[PDB]
């Protein structure tokens, strides 16, 4: 992970 | 990074890539455009890496379900076949190559489980799941069993579980409702209950996996197994006199195997989209194009009507197509990972008694729907 979202 | 004025194609090394190269030579003789067919290892996990940076092949062949992910990342060109071309392929195959309502790949071939049976033990295979227990007792009186198939993977057990109404994600209008999971509805409970009763009553063994079943069938120990076209050559080798037919019905409804559609997608970064469309539509997706690939390595059932009708003189292929048409296209969405994980656990747990059918499916439903409800991290 380490990136966020949400998709 | 992608060379203009030629076509690079990636296809799994277990496919008829040499035959595909022959189709390319025909393309090159007609247009002077060179077609290179490669079969990189793990090509389908390499494609999204390289295509993201604007590199990779012009055309990638893989099972349709992987293409959902590529499309999500904007890695695939939207294709533009006209209505006349679309009418050349079975409609449901087009359903397999739609993402967000858009067509993002050309369907080529179709795979699905069928009922495979020993003609010597069983010249008249059962039309229904319900008659299999009685058949098992009769066969076992002579020390053969009715049916062995892989029970460890939802892929193999789902057709029965789904027959009376189970589903992974609701398919709506070329889109999946990721919040609509059909894992714990009465249809799935019925199917799973019947499956678990078969195991509980020793008509099947909870431990049976792919190798055990294959071994038993190919040795003539069991009258029936459930497998796909990829298994046929092993049976050819065994000299068992086998047939391939429609899956039994359950509660009057067809078994619903997942369907895999080998599809050809166009790199969004390709400068040769027109060449690829021309190659795919007018060279590969013709009787002669598919036959050239098929001769190298059998495709199985195909999406192209005219050629499927020829191949369907082989009743094993006709049966594959029939099961496919009755089946469930495999959803091409990332949320499928949560479905497989959850159902795999639910079936294991239910067949081993560790959970009741009702509780296993409830938890699976909850877990599959939860992991589908969000994305990121
Ligand atoms: C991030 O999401 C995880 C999964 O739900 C949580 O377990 C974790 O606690 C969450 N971390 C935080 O809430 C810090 C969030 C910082 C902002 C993240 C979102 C923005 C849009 C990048
Ligand atoms: C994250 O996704 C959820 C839906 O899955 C949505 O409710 C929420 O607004 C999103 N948050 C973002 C994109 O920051
Ligand atoms: C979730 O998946 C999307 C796919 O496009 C990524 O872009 C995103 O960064 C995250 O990995
Ligand atoms: C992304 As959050 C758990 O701070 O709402
Ligand atoms: C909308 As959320 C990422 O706080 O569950
Ligand atoms: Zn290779
Ligand atoms: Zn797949
Ligand atoms: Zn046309
Ligand atoms: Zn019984
Ligand atoms: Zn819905
Ligand atoms: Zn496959
Ligand atoms: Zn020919
Ligand atoms: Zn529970």
């Amino acid at each position: 992970x380490y990136x966020x979202x949400y998709x | 990074k992608i060379e203009e004025g030629k076509l690079v194609i990636w296809i799994n090394g277990d496919k008829g890539y040499n035959g595909l190269a022959e189709v390319g030579k025909k393309f090159e003789k007609d247009t002077g455009i060179k077609v290179t067919v490669e079969h990189p290892d793990k090509l389908e996990e390499k494609f999204p890496q390289v295509a993201a940076t604007g590199d990779g092949p012009d055309i990638i062949f893989w099972a349709h379900d992987r293409f959902g992910g590529y499309a999500q990342s904007g890695l695939l060109a939207e294709i533009t076949p006209d209505k006349a071309f679309q009418d050349k392929l079975y409609p449901f195959t087009w359903d397999a190559v739609r993402y967000n309502g858009k067509l993002i790949a050309y369907p080529i071939a179709v795979e699905a489980l069928s009922l495979i049976y020993n003609k010597d033990l069983l010249p008249n295979p059962p039309k229904t799941w319900e008659e299999i227990p009685a058949l098992d007792k009769e066969l076992k009186a002579k020390g053969k069993s009715a049916l062995m198939f892989n029970l460890q993977e939802p892929y193999f057990t789902w057709p029965l579980i789904a027959a009376d109404g189970g589903y992974a994600f609701k398919y709506e209008n070329g889109k999946y409702d990721i919040k609509d999971v059909g894992v714990d509805n009465a249809g799935a409970k019925a199917g799973l209950t019947f499956l678990v009763d078969l195991i509980k009553n020793k008509h099947m063994n909870a431990d049976t996996d792919y190798s055990i079943a294959e071994a038993a069938f190919n040795k003539g120990e069991t009258a029936m197994t459930i497998n796909g076209p990829w298994a046929w050559s092993n049976i050819d080798t065994s000299k068992v006199n086998y047939g391939v037919t429609v899956l039994p019905t359950f509660k009057g409804q067809p078994s619903k195997p997942f369907v895999g559609v080998l599809s050809a997608g166009i790199n969004a970064a390709s400068p040769n989209k027109e060449l690829a469309k021309e190659f795919l539509e007018n060279y590969l997706l013709t009787d002669e194009g598919l036959e050239a690939v098929n001769k190298d390595k059998p495709l199985g059932a195909v999406a192209l009507k005219s050629y499927e009708e020829e191949l369907a003189k082989d009743p094993r292929i006709a049966a594959t197509m029939e099961n496919a048409q009755k089946g469930e296209i495999m959803p091409n969405i990332p949320q499928m990972s949560a479905f497989w994980y959850a159902v795999r656990t639910a079936v294991i747990n239910a067949a081993s008694g560790r959970q009741t059918v009702d509780e296993a499916l409830k938890d699976a439903q909850t877990n599959a729907a939860a992991a589908a409800g969000c994305k990121x991290x």
